């Protein structure tokens, strides 16, 4: 499917055992993939780009209206994998309870904030040693194919810096900043937004479905 | 003994040289930057959680302080010989080892007073301007950090004296000092870790935790991270030996033992120096 | 000109001294360490892939090569003045400028020869020891040679700048760490904090240019192009301009040494 210039690309509401493989959402608005209580599903292949916010006229929706590539909600059991979420105002918004969901092989590029996990439980989005491309991921692929050594613990602030100022990655690859980060991933600073991909990805998957 | 006279002239050199200002100013910039300007790697600009600062600052110190000590002390012996004032000094009723210990105590007091001054601007900088820190934990943590940093400064001073006694010219002394600096930080860690990972899959599991004593840079890191500090989860390298080299005074004794053997080595080399 | 005489003088000084066996072997031990023992974190093994051993090699190069430069040219000027030999040399028909230029050329050839011998030994080790993964290394390691050599030269020129003002060799080292400290720690940390202070208002169009103001950032950009607003040619020209202005300032300060 192809949804362009909408106000919600895909509203997958209150359902079961569906397949949303191979779809494609273009410059939508306020939402890319809204999933409520969507269980036992095989979400794959989707592509969400530039989900603009609610900005028309002289107004600002303070602390609201932020676009979302994937609004995943209450959906305990899915098989989300091989999806490309790009140029959004947020991705993989995860509220309610979504434990036992299998997330892997996705691609999150150029997001203002890649994840907004809120639950007080720990959930690893890496099934069988496969994480997500995680553009914000800062460095470290020393083994040739070891997908990654640092687990992608999301920080909202660094995501904002790495999008507005894209050169900051260079600034944060200096050995001094590197050892500072080595000490900030050992003695926790900023309480752990729980999500943590033990095996993030350095290669960019979903290259087949970029432009088709 | 007459040792205090030589230490006094070294301290006087410290004031007449921008060294005492330079070491303390830059070291205090280090300390203050890690607390306010530091932690910005995660985007949280300013906070002074005592466990973090005394660990990141600890690693930046385990790099900076050995280099500073080596730069101070590499030319203590060779520099005098090239200057032409060494032959005059030996004519005085001073033992070769006596002047060596005098120079050691002088440079050590230079760096100790320097770190005390530099963190003294830092220690007030946190306490007065931070919001609600338990001053006691801050005090004992920075106390262990001050004493560990000055002890590492002393051990690298002693290394500088041994290499200077071995060497013949100032530039070659600086080269050997740089080699000794690079070796401990970047190579004694890397080669040792590589050692476990491949030389030792099951070759000899039991030996690797203890060998980290040989390197003072590792001992220093373990002392300053492990501590009484809460949430004491150690990442790679330290975690082997973070759990148990059986210490709480053993590491301190080992660091002092390194300084001791190095001072004896310097006395031995400097005794046979001439011709 | 005739600065070549001074250049060979410090070339002989480097060979007679133990730098060449401690600067080239310095790179030799680490480069083989980063190339075979540098993935030891999870699986000790070798030559994972050229751009992998290049990234860590450049990261440690930023930390250490500037420091080598500052430890090679702090005593360069002030040291002769303490030895009392500088004035006799200034009697000769050379002048203030040619002395500094000759010492700079000699020390730069020292660093360049060290880089060539050591990283070349590492490259031939990569070729022989490891499988024929790739050999057209040349672009990566050759660009590493050029970039590391130019970084060494620019920090060498900074060392000449600081030395020509200090009057006691011991104090020269104190202002040598400062220059090393500012570019390694102060610049990145302060820049990052300033970006954090200005939430969204820093005007990101002028951040890449502020990165130019640090030779370490320029050197790390250079060895990060394996496959940016700032052209590669401009990314070289800016480091060259750093060298030029540093040498100009060193000559300016040296003229009024006494």
């Amino acid at each position: 499917n192809v949804t362009r210039r909408t106000r919600t690309g895909y509203a997958l509401m209150q359902s079961r055992k569906l397949t949303v493989t191979g779809n494609r959402s273009e410059q939508d608005q306020n939402y890319g993939i809204l999933m409520n209580y969507i269980t036992y599903s095989t979400i794959t292949g989707n592509f969400v780009s530039d989900v603009q916010r609610g900005d028309t006229g002289g107004d600002s929706m303070i602390s609201g209206g932020e676009g979302k590539a994937l609004f995943i909600y209450n959906s305990l059991f899915n098989t989300i994998e091989n999806n490309h979420f790009e140029k959004s105002s947020l991705g993989i918004h995860l509220t309610a309870g979504s434990e036992d969901n299998r997330i892997s092989g996705n691609a999150f590029v150029g997001n203002q904030q890649q994840v907004k996990y809120v639950a007080s439980r720990t959930q690893e989005w890496s099934v069988d040693g496969r994480g997500n491309y995680w553009s914000d991921y800062l460095g470290w692929d020393r083994n040739n194919d070891g997908l990654g050594d640092i687990a992608y613990e999301p920080n909202d602030n660094v995501d904002r810096l790495l999008w507005l100022y894209p050169q900051v990655r260079l600034l944060m690859n200096s050995p001094s900043i590197e050892v500072l980060r080595w000490v900030q991933r050992a003695f926790p600073v900023i309480k752990s937004p729980g999500v943590q991909d033990s095996h993030p990805l350095m290669k960019l998957p979903t290259e087949k479905l970029l432009t088709e | 003994n007459q040792v205090w006279n030589i230490a006094r002239k070294e301290l006087s050199d410290g004031l007449r040289n921008r060294w005492l200002l330079a070491i303390s100013l830059l070291f205090a910039v280090l300390a203050v930057g890690i607390a306010w300007l530091g932690a910005a790697a995660s985007g949280q600009l300013g906070f002074t959680s005592i466990p973090a600062t005394i660990a990141s600052l600890a690693s930046l110190a385990t790099f900076l302080m050995p280099l500073i000590a080596l730069l101070l002390a590499y030319d203590a012996i060779v520099g005098e010989d090239e200057g032409g004032t060494l032959m005059l000094l030996l004519t005085y009723p001073l033992g070769r080892g006596q002047i060596l210990l005098g120079k050691f105590v002088g440079h050590g007091l230079i760096l100790a007073l320097a770190v005390l001054i530099g963190f003294g601007c830092a220690a007030l900088a946190i306490a007065l301007l931070v919001e609600g820190v338990e001053l006691g934990m801050l005090f004992w943590a920075f106390g262990r950090f001050m004493i560990s940093s000055t002890l590492l400064g002393w051990v690298f001073l002693a290394f500088a004296y041994v290499l200077s006694g071995k060497v013949n010219e100032k530039s070659s002394a600086a080269g050997l000092a740089l080699g000794v600096w690079f070796l401990f930080v970047l190579v004694f860690d890397l080669v040792l870790l590589a050692l476990l990972v491949l030389s030792e899959g099951k070759f000899n599991p039991e030996l690797l935790p203890w060998l980290l004593l040989l390197n003072p840079t590792d001992i220093y890191r373990l002392i300053n991270l492990s501590g009484f500090e809460g949430s004491g989860s150690a990442m790679g390298v330290l975690s082997l030996g973070a759990d148990l080299p059986v210490p709480a005074a053993v590491l301190w004794l080992c660091l002092l033992a390194w300084i001791g053997v190095s001072l004896l080595l310097a006395y031995a080399i400097f005794r046979r120096r001439l011709t």
